[PDB]
């Protein structure tokens, strides 16, 4: 129990965000929370002479869990604690037939916090109507969220986990700040045994985890546009082939589409039927082989963090790219799941989002950057509201993505 | 005097002020040495003996003069502090009480002692005759006025002071707000004006004077703007001058108060008063005022004359909001909870979107009332909306954007919120198809607009002062006017799609509004996109012709 000391990068202040308002049921529940942390020593309120601040939340599966906001103190912290005490990423995690996924945050509140540092992890529950300065603490003990608690625990981590790893050679292992992804090929029974063998492996050693949710990143990546496939093609149809085309041309080197706007020779209706030419099958039958193929030479780049676009399409259906350069996607999907009396357009996001980062954690070990399709204040209204990992990615709020929406769907 | 002090550092590779003292005339030298043996009396201040290299100017001003000390220099120097509670309790949020008094603590910043190991970075000096002798050398004891560090010291030293009482009394309610305590109860009076005196001498315990029941404020209250009353609140009486001129200042200060009487007076507009401050901020530039905004003036006016108030919250009863729409993107709304009295009211504009519709306006101000309905009393209202649930339902399915709608019923008063047009989601069968396109010279600034049709129609437009935008806008203004009511469009711009596709009820832009109105009197409007100068067939020979 002698702490690690913690030291900030170079020039940087600690945090300063401020703390959103909150409904009476979340600050009550954060209020009763954090009476018990503060008992339990975990945390402990603090004076005017601490100026740091970092933002708290309340989020559900039926009781209240705290949430907080460590992205700042993250930036500050974290970049020169992955320089120092970085984690390594596997690659073979986004290859296995398997992957669940395990909470093991509760291993940090045993650890001790640097008594020079706790003082940049103060955190404000606010009072309604601004009728009280909020109630303000800090944490004795490493937190959950923080990006630096991982890495202060990651030698007993490595420590509890050899003795499994050596009974398992082939199962991979890899800690993202709270969760761990355990990764296997074995059939979907033999992984869930061995998963439950690892939870009582983590019980002995101290370790708890709350459960009493598999991934499957053989997810064919990156998936090819398709074309239309009608049996009989109007003018209108042959227009939205031809744009559809053309916009693909700037991605694939080999798109040729003259025989088809040949093919609307005169100026016709739009609703007239056009047969097609055995010179426009030569474009149609060909573009879909070149579609059909990886675009090459693009490569992740570790210098640079991944950006993801969502476009809502209806129908309870979100497309999604992940991409670093513009036209260079490294990820494609399409997120689909709704149920009429419980879904709704930011449960669906929000659910998107999650499990966009979650993909983007198994495949490079770290989260992209929103740029999410809504409002900006109605999403830092009600994103909690849906919430469910215990980390968070960043975001921000694009304005609208015109035609493209027929474009990757 | 007994307080618990808070540590105080300077901040890193910092050291603490020194500055020379500036000359001081005779009549003041004397003034201030009277001010600080009083203030030395009472510990306050301490002579020292120069072995601190510190100091900071001290200023005097006034039948009884008063002590300035610049501190600037220490400000910049001292460490940052827990921000002191940025804004104030909204009255729509407070609950009534049967008794209230307000306590102001005197000497409120002289009375918690600061920390020791600071002190020192506090002294000053008071020269002697002419600078021919040394002067008096003092420090302070206790937090400075204008410190940068005694508001916060001195609000936590309070909440401190204060946790007895509150233990002993869970019934009684406190609120802090700087020099101000401010105590309510529903103790019947006599026990009331018992627990203030209680709380008095608790406080005075702790070195903190405050008024005796003789000068304790008297009901209404002018507090912060507000008429605090027993059963009701209102905003104090706003004054709109009556001038033969007015500067961008006068038409800054007139927007403010019409802004803040709006929080209970329904119905202010403020549109055309600010969009007179859409230009150059020079703050003395006397501008005519507009006939539309004198209009609105007036009818800020008329509602002015009669005086309103607002209640207090029940947390018993519901927390309902209720929506009406007024002219060019304006809303009013009332928070209330009962048929006859609102919490508060206020208004929405649309604040600078270039086009935009009363279904995507309607739901912004849905999300600004959300947002104040948590932050003034933690909840969210049920909503009273001016709309149908096909209408609202068919906006949200459509539109790009995702979005929360809250519960909400149907209100059948007028004006109505309505999707005014519907442009087709596929070709019109039998409808005449228009390719349009439109040029124009970025330098010249002429251009050229037309069209061309599957029946044999060509026509083509000249056009002045424009752009290459606005003619690509004008095309399809074109084909509008020259089809019939079912008529299908090909355009070959991703601008001229994007601003229409949006389906928008209103624009800044008189031609949008132009096209507007040819499309709610169209009854089919299928609109298509193809690129620019890729040979398409009909796109090819109206790109020709312009
Ligand atoms: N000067 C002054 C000032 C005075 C009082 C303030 C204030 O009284 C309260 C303190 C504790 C609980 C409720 C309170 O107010 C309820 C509304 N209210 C007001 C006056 C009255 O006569 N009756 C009544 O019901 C609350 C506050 F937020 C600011 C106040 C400021
Ligand atoms: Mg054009």
């Amino acid at each position: 129990i002698e702490t690690v000391p913690v030291k900030l990068k170079p020039g940087m202040d600690g945090p300063k965000v401020k703390q959103w308002p909150l409904t009476e049921e979340k600050i009550k529940a954060l209020v009763e929370i954090c009476t018990e942390m503060e008992k339990e020593g975990k945390i402990s309120k603090i004076g005017p002479e601490n100026p740091y601040n970092t933002p708290v939340f309340a989020i559900k599966s039926t009781k209240w869990r705290k949430l907080v906001d460590f992205r700042e103190l993250n930036k500050r912290t974290q970049d020169f604690w992955e320089v120092q005490l970085g984690i390594p990423h596997p690659a073979g995690l986004k290859k296995k037939k398997s992957v669940t996924v395990l909470d093991v945050g509760d291993a940090y509140f045993s650890v001790p916090l640097d008594e020079d540092f706790r003082k940049y992890t103060a955190f404000t529950i606010p009072s309604i109507n601004n009728e009280t300065p909020g109630i303000r603490y800090q944490y004795n003990v490493l937190p959950q969220g923080w990006k630096g608690s991982p890495a202060i625990f990651q030698s007993s981590m490595t420590k509890i986990l050899e003795p499994f790893k050596k009974q398992n050679p082939d199962i991979v292992i890899y800690q993202y700040m709270d969760d761990l992804y355990v990764g296997s090929d074995l059939e979907i029974g033999q992984h869930r045994t061995k998963i439950e063998e690892l939870r009582q492996h983590l019980l002995r050693w101290g370790l708890t985890t709350p459960d009493k949710y598999e991934l499957h990143p053989d997810k064919w990546t990156v998936q090819p546009i398709v074309l239309p496939e009608k049996d009989s093609w109007t003018v209108n149809d042959i227009q939205k082939l031809v744009g559809k085309l053309n916009w693909a041309s700037q991605i694939y080197p080999g798109i040729k589409v003259r025989q088809l706007s040949k093919l609307l020779r005169g100026t016709k209706a739009l609703t007239e039927v056009i047969p097609l030419t055995e010179e426009a099958e030569l474009e149609l039958a060909e573009n879909r082989e070149i579609l059909k193929e990886p675009v090459h030479g693009v490569y992740y780049d570790p210098s640079k963090d991944l950006i993801a676009e969502i476009q809502k399409q209806g129908q309870g259906q979100w497309t999604y790219q992940i991409y670093q350069e513009p036209f260079k996607n490294l990820k494609t999907g399409k997120y689909a799941r709704m149920r009429g009396a419980h879904t709704n357009d930011v449960k669906q996001l929000t659910e998107a989002v999650q499990k966009i980062t979650t993909e983007s954690i198994v495949i490079w070990g770290k989260t992209p950057k929103f740029k999410l399709p809504i409002q900006k204040e109605t999403w830092e209204t009600w994103w909690t509201e849906y919430w469910q990992a215990t980390w968070i990615p960043e975001w921000e709020f694009v304005n609208t993505p015109p035609l493209v929406k027929l474009w990757y769907q | 005097s007994p307080i618990e002090t808070v540590p105080v550092k300077l901040k890193p590779g910092m050291d603490g002020p020194k500055v020379k003292q500036w000359p001081l005339t005779e009549e003041k030298i004397k003034a201030l040495v009277e001010i600080c043996t009083e203030m030395e009396k009472e510990g306050k201040i301490s002579k020292i003996g120069p072995e601190n290299p510190y100091n900071t100017p001290v200023f005097a001003i006034k039948t009884k003069w008063r002590k300035l000390v610049d501190f600037r220099e220490l400000n910049k120097r001292t460490q940052d502090f827990w921000e002191v509670q940025l804004g104030i309790p909204h009255p729509a949020g407070l609950k009534k009480k049967k008794s209230v008094t307000v306590l102001d603590v005197g000497d409120a910043y002289f009375s918690v002692p600061l920390d020791e190991d600071f002190r020192k970075y506090t002294a000053f000096t008071i020269p002697s005759i002419n600078n021919e002798t040394p002067g008096i050398r003092y420090q302070y004891n206790v937090l400075p006025q204008g410190w940068k560090g005694s508001p916060a010291i001195f609000q936590s030293s309070m909440t401190k002071i204060l946790e007895p009482f509150a233990a002993q009394n869970p019934d009684i309610v406190i609120y802090q707000y700087m020099d101000d305590l401010y105590v309510g109860s529903d103790l019947e009076i006599g026990q009331h004006r018992t627990k203030i005196e209680e709380l008095r001498q608790h406080l005075l315990r702790w070195g903190l004077t405050t008024p005796d029941k003789k000068h304790q404020k008297e009901p209404p209250f002018l507090w912060m703007g507000y008429e605090l009353h027993p059963d009701k609140w209102t905003v104090q009486p706003i004054v709109l001058p009556e001038k033969d001129s007015w500067t961008v200042n006068d038409i800054q200060k007139l927007v403010g108060k019409l802004n803040w009487a709006s929080q209970i007076y329904p119905g202010i507009k403020v549109r055309q008063l600010s969009k007179l401050l859409r230009g150059t901020k020079a703050l003395t530039e006397v501008i005519p005022l507009t006939e539309e905004a004198e209009l609105e003036l007036a009818e800020n006016r008329e509602i002015l004359k009669e005086p309103v108030h607002g209640v207090y919250y029940d947390p018993s009863k519901d927390l309902i909001a209720e929506i009406q729409k007024q002219g060019q993107g304006q809303w009013t709304y009332q928070i209330y909870q009962e048929p006859f009295k609102n919490l508060k009211t206020g208004k929405y504009a649309r604040m600078r979107g270039a086009h935009t519709n009363d279904v995507k306006q309607l739901t912004e101000a849905v999300q600004k009332i959300t947002t104040e309905s948590i932050v003034i009393w933690g909840k969210t209202p049920k909503f009273k909306l001016p709309i149908q649930k096909e209408t609202w339902e068919t906006w949200w399915t459509e539109y790009w954007q995702a979005t929360w709608i809250p519960e909400w019923e149907f209100v059948n008063t007028p004006p109505l919120v309505k999707l005014w047009y519907q442009l087709e989601k596929e070709p019109i069968v039998g409808a005449e198809t228009f390719y349009v396109d439109g040029a124009a010279n970025r330098e010249t600034k002429l251009g050229k607009a037309g069209y061309v049709t599957n029946k044999g129609r060509q026509k083509v437009v000249p056009l002045t002062n424009t752009t290459n935008q606005k003619t690509e806008l004008q095309a399809i203004y074109l084909a509008l006017q020259d089809s019939g009511l079912e008529v299908n469009i090909v355009t070959d711009s991703q601008y001229a799609l994007g601003i229409i596709q949006a389906q928008p009820d209103k624009s800044e832009s008189e031609l949008v509004n132009q096209i507007i109105e040819q499309l709610i009197k169209k009854e089919k409007v299928y609109l298509a996109w193809v690129p620019a100068h890729k040979g398409i067939g009909g796109n090819e020979q109206v790109d020709k012709l312009v």
